[PDB]
């Protein structure tokens, strides 16, 4: 009756759905999952088989008395009921020999329900591709039974090395992540098809483990009767869950403490350090609290929503965890970096949005987290901060901390550890967190960030040294935790990279691309009739999946000369050849509006910089171009726009991708066949087009005279359209001509 | 006692000054001149005037030695000879914009330059934005009198720095024909306190 | 309650931790240390120190003001609760709270040039007020020593990249009628308007329903007589001047510094604006 077999059963719950949708037998899919798993390499114990085979209340109210009290599957049944947010008291299970119901239906999307009352409710689907770029297309896709049979063979070949152990839970989870991400949990129903099988299984595993921890701290054993002989509407009122979050504070002021030489590599080092440090502390609280990584709902940029059990054991563990974490931050990053741990008490009605109160979980959590950010120290921290003293302790040159320095270079040690790991992450493959190493992390666990050869030996079944890596070849042999990051280094240097840009001006291009109001879409972008923990999980899953995998795919598939550093809707930071930055911004917009299916938008700012410009000033100036794009509007009273190289050239994505780019391609088409006219004629054209602002009428007349005078060589059609564009939209053709001359320099 | 050294810099040439991170278009001024961030008048920073005066004074007064007659004027923060700076330079803005609109000219011009490669004889045109010549610049340099014994030598040294700056440029592309300034209407007036021997200071300058 | 209104003729640099950046207000640490640097030239350092230490002269930090309006930083109330981004709020309308920009920031790029090695560029972050705009410092019970210490400070400048050349102002000690009875009147939650640090005997009751934000105050001492070396003074973590409280305290003039030739002081007294919430 331990919860490890419970979380394994709750994860392997609804494995019968895929093999019902694939195979030949048409029975109750719960039986199919049960004998599928019992006919594996081991006949797994009854603890798994009652969770897998015996759920779905109609199936277990028939055979009940032979089944035990304290039987560990009733909590799986109620976790499956709560994760859908559905009302499964009367509704049947697919494959109950009822009638003709569908077999091959495609997964929906959480982006079509998103922003329903303004941006409409579309109805798209995810076609199957045999981590492929799968954007939703409105054509009605169907998964053929060979896809499910291939899924069966893949999970058979993966699960053979996987048996119920404490270290196999994350490997089984990432197996579910790789396989069932495009398997719909619902079939032939309402719009419950839009949640994946993996996301619903992760949510029901987290809720099942939390319910068991609540039961084993609040002394409930006869829970079969208070589910079934008396209905559990009284349990739904019980505040049985916590939902905790982290917020890192001061992330931007930390990652932008950069310098002269080795500026950009230090920014990668600090951004990666803070993100993976947040991932490690969010995993380590689950390790101290004896939970799986399914209880994590999201670990994004600077924040980490969890889900726990409302027990005094959990509250005590949270308090003496956050004291140690606060002491470790105030040991090194004195008031600069701080993480805030606040948690609300949440019942079972409001995870279903039953009587309302779903969004108030997030509201109470953010109010408590803002209250923690205000009242962030007790008197002991403040008193020790005031009384704190040291040795000589000069200041870092790249960082600025009054810490003890090191020899021959006279710098901070956080600065130096970030430098050495930044040398290690020039090969971005695998990171190790052991009790000794080069980069300090709490609690007394230092990274080395080694390579895969010395990390194969290092796992001696130590059961404490966690290995984080981005690449997974074989699931069972590795047994490590997967971490997302956007890391496409085209060259890792810019001298040779900007030397092999042939026909343009050798300038760096920097891009920023904030997402327009992802916070508001996170809070109330999804309507109340379709609101549950599954959709709130899978929507953040979808956006993190895009920004940490899909743009890596996009940079790889057409070899754009772009180095990427950040990843997320919070911020992005790409630097590379300016022609590739400008030619990639539009396709990033088009593929973001195809992934989010015209629901979420972006706001980029592009800047042209010289190759040896300070990277801190490059980032600050393109942040100015970013917020110039986010402040874009017409005269009354549209926030998606791109800022090109200067704060006054603010065009929307429609204007850049259509008007500027069609004009530029027409100018490039009509000025490559002529061997004389540009660029002297084009410079004399710009010299009066930019003079229309100060002297309007005479420059328009001189434009007319020049175009009719020298239409003898460029053609009467091109001169007429140059005059008509220069009379209608002058602001656009000036930008098109400027980019054309910058692209044809030398 | 705080004395105010008041005067006026008149430009006998262009005097391009200062640097900006501002973006330049293709046919447009690269390296524009520094301006005030609100009024957009052309501006001489106090740091540029201070550094050029220190450069000329330390070039002349030192003969292969810095001794203290420059550190007492401009300050130092070295390891042992720390001195509080007596002179307090200020950011100088354009004074006679009313004069330039009488002559129907703006406050600044665009100078067109290029370079010729000696191997391929190709030009390389640049546009540098200078202040126009004949624009006055009214400044105020606050002097902090605390050693009444050496105010005579310090104001002699300030006048020597002014008349050494009368023969060199004030900033920017100085060797290639810009930057030439001239000082006029130099006068000293006690701000707080009442200094007795202000006539000898105003006769060191006002001559 | 007199008003030390400051109109600025120059861009100013009030550094926080780096030269490249600048904030728009100077703290009361800077104002007290500036006034006492002006006092040591007059030979009246101890009179000013005992004038502040006996709570006779007590001033806030700088707050922005525009034409006819006086602003203060956003009181971080411990509420149970666009208008989301308003970093400064007026002092007249705070009770009913329960559009704005002054000048712009800039970064004036500079060099240290040399003849026979290449130059060393650096940046100084400025802030230029508008022509109808500046900062004001609240003061209770003005003093002729205070009235003349501002008269020397306007000819030596306030801020960072003084002396070359950024701090230049012209004060007017002014007296107001609708914001002395904002301090005579009282409510139940006491917001802070100075860079205060409660003493160790009252900190644990100062922070009971407090909603603060600690700001570190450090840096190098600015004197040519303190041990003949530009040496950092020990960092003092004070509350921000936009924090609120439930139990009022009184700060102190902390002497931040080890061995040296004179006591390096730091104004960490408080100045509360009691309001009802």
């Amino acid at each position: 009756m331990d919860k490890i077999n419970l979380v394994c059963g709750s994860l392997l719950h609804n494995i019968g759905k895929i093999i019902y949708r694939g195979t030949s037998e048409r029975a109750k899919h719960s039986k199919l999952g049960g004998d599928f798993i019992k006919s594996f390499e081991q006949f797994r114990n009854t603890e798994l088989t009652d969770c897998i085979r015996y759920h779905h209340a109609q199936e277990i109210t028939s055979v009940k008395s032979n089944k035990e009290k304290n039987s560990l599957f009733y909590i799986t049944y109620i976790a499956d009921n709560i994760s859908s947010g559905m009302d499964r008291r009367k509704d049947l299970e697919e494959g109950a020999e009822g009638f003709n119901w569908d077999k091959k239906v495609a997964l929906g999307s959480v982006f079509n329900v998103l922003n329903e009352k303004e941006k409409g409710r579309q109805n798209y689907s995810y076609p199957f591709v045999a981590e492929p770029l799968n954007f939703p297309t409105a054509t009605q896709n169907q998964y053929t039974t060979s896809y499910y049979d291939g899924l069966i063979t893949d999970m058979k070949t993966i699960l053979q090395r996987l048996k119920p152990d404490k270290e196999h839970i994350n490997s089984l989870l990432q197996m579910m992540e790789s396989l069932w991400s495009y398997v719909p949990s619902s079939t032939d129903k309402n719009q419950l098809v839009d949640i994946s099988l993996y996301d619903h299984s992760r949510t029901t595993a987290a809720i099942a483990s939390a319910i068991y921890d609540y039961f084993q701290a609040e002394n409930i054993t006869d829970y079969q009767k208070e589910l079934f002989d008396y209905n559990a509407t009284e349990f739904y009122d019980k505040n049985a869950f916590l939902m905790m979050n982290f917020d890192m504070s001061g992330v931007q002021n930390f990652i932008y403490n950069i310098s002269g030489s080795k500026a950009l590599k230090s920014l990668r080092a600090r951004s990666f350090y803070l993100d993976m440090l947040l991932e490690y502390i969010s995993d380590n609280l689950l390790e101290k609290l004896e939970l799986s990584r399914a209880n994590i709902l999201y670990v994004g940029g600077g924040h980490a929503y969890l889900l726990l059990a409302n027990t005094n054991k959990t509250k005590a563990i949270l308090s003496d965890f956050e004291h140690d974490l606060k002491t470790w931050f105030l040991d090194k990053f004195k008031i600069d970096l701080y993480v805030a741990m606040a948690y609300t008490e949440v019942s079972a009605n409001d995870l279903m949005n039953h009587n309302g109160h779903y969004r108030d979980i997030y509201r109470r959590l953010s109010q408590k987290t803002s209250a923690k950010k205000a009242n962030r120290y007790t008197a002991e921290e403040i008193l020790n901060l005031n009384h704190q003293g040291t040795e000589n302790a000069r200041e870092c040159r790249e960082c600025k901390r009054s810490d003890l320095l090191i020899e021959e270079d006279d710098i901070c040690e956080i600065c130096d550890s970030l430098q050495k790991v930044s040398r290690d992450l020039t090969r971005e493959n695998i990171f190790v967190i052991a009790n000794e190493g080069v980069l300090d992390m709490p609690f007394g666990k230092k990274m080395s960030a080694l390579s895969y050869s010395q990390a194969d030996k290092l796992k001696k079944s130590n059961a404490e040294v966690q290995i984080y890596a981005k690449n997974i070849s074989e699931i069972g042999q590795n047994l490590m935790t997967r971490i997302d990051m956007g890391d496409y280094t085209y060259r890792s240097d810019f001298h040779e990279m900007l030397e092999e840009v042939e026909v343009g001006i050798n300038r760096l291009g920097v891009l920023r691309a904030d997402v327009d109001n992802l916070g508001q879409a996170f809070i109330n972008g999804i309507p109340d009739d379709y609101l549950s923990i599954s959709r709130t999980a899978t929507f953040s899953r979808a956006m993190s999946r895009f920004f940490k995998n899909y743009l890596n795919q996009l940079l790889a598939e057409k070899s754009y000369k772009i180095n990427v550093i950040y990843a997320g809707g919070d911020d992005l930071f790409m630097i590379g050849a300016w022609q590739d930055i400008l030619d990639f911004s539009i396709v990033l917009k088009q593929k973001f509006a195809d992934f989010t299916q015209n629901k979420l938008s972006i706001s980029a700012g592009i800047g042209m910089f010289r190759e040896k410009y300070p990277v801190a000033r490059m980032a600050s100036l393109t942040g100015d171009l970013e917020d110039a794009a986010k402040d874009y509007k017409p005269d009354e009273r549209t926030k998606n726009a791109v800022t090109l190289f200067d704060a006054t050239n603010v065009f929307s994505w429609d204007t850049l991708e259509n008007d500027i780019f069609v004009k530029l391609d027409a100018i490039t088409k009509n000025f490559e066949k002529l061997d004389e006219t540009g660029k002297a004629f084009i410079y004399r054209l710009i010299d009066l087009l930019r003079g229309v602002n100060e002297n309007q009428q005479i420059n328009i007349a001189r434009l007319a005279y020049t175009l009719s005078r020298m239409e003898e060589k460029i053609g009467k059609t091109f001169a007429q359209e140059l005059y008509n564009w220069a009379n209608a939209d002058r602001k656009t053709l000036i930008m098109a001509l400027e980019i054309y001359i910058l692209k044809t320099r030398e | 006692m705080k004395l105010v050294i008041e005067g006026t810099i008149v430009l006998k040439t262009g005097m391009h000054i200062g640097g900006s991170s501002d973006f330049s278009a293709i046919g447009a001024v690269a390296s524009p001149v520094v301006r005030d961030t609100l009024t957009r008048l052309p501006l001489i920073p106090g740091s540029s005037l201070k550094g050029k005066m220190r450069y000329l004074l330390a070039k002349e007064l030192n003969n292969g030695i810095d001794q203290d007659e420059i550190l007492r004027l401009f300050g130092s923060s070295e390891k042992d000879k720390i001195r509080r700076a007596r002179l307090k330079f200020n950011d100088i803005k354009l004074s006679n914009l009313a004069e330039l609109e009488t002559f129907n000219v703006s406050s600044t011009e665009v100078k067109f330059e290029n370079t010729i490669n000696r191997k391929t004889a190709v030009a390389n045109p640049r546009q540098i934005e200078r202040v126009i010549a004949g624009s006055k610049f009214d400044f105020e340099i606050f002097y902090n009198l605390d050693d009444i014994k050496e105010v005579e030598k310090d104001f002699e040294n300030i006048k020597q720095g002014f008349d050494l700056l009368e023969f060199d440029y004030l900033g920017g592309h100085g060797t290639r024909g810009s930057g030439r300034i001239a000082f006029e209407n130099l006068s000293v007036i006690t701000a707080v306190g009442n200094f007795e021997k202000i006539n000898t200071l105003n006769e060191i300058l006002g001559a | 309650m007199k008003i030390i209104k400051l109109y600025f003729e120059s861009p100013v640099h009030f550094g926080e931790k780096r030269l490249s950046e600048s904030k728009i207000t100077f703290s009361a640490d800077t104002l007290f240390s500036a006034l006492m640097i002006e006092a040591v030239g007059l030979g009246k350092e101890d009179e000013f120190y005992q004038l502040a230490s006996n709570n006779l002269v007590k001033f806030s930090d700088a707050f922005p003001f525009i034409d006819q309006y006086y602003y203060i930083p956003k009181p971080m109330f411990n509420l149970k609760l666009a208008f989301k981004k308003l970093l400064y709020v007026p002092i007249d309308s705070l009770e009913d709270y329960l559009s704005f920009n002054l000048g712009k920031l800039a970064l004036s790029e500079k060099v240290q040039q040399h003849d026979f090695k290449d130059s060393e560029p650096y940046n100084v972050g400025t802030f230029t007020f508008k022509e109808n705009t500046g900062l004001y410092v609240l003061i209770e019970q003005t003093h002729p020593l205070l009235e003349e210490l501002l008269e020397n400070l306007q000819y030596s400048g306030i801020g960072g990249k003084r002396n070359s050349g950024y701090g230049k102002f012209k004060f007017e000690i002014l007296e107001d009628s609708d914001i002395e009875d904002l301090f005579s009147a009282k409510g139940n939650r006491k917001i802070l308007l100075s860079g205060a640090l409660p003493k160790d005997a009252e900190l644990e009751q100062a922070l009971k329903n407090a909603s603060y934000l600690l700001e570190r105050r450090g840096g190098f001492v600015q004197s040519d007589t303190y041990a003949t070396n530009l040496v950092k003074k020990q960092d003092l973590y004070v509350f921000k001047s936009g924090s609120t409280f439930e139990n009022s305290f009184d700060g102190d003039i902390y002497q931040v510094g080890k061995k040296g030739n004179h006591p390096v002081y730091k104004y960490a007294k408080s100045f509360f604006l009691e309001v009802s919430v």
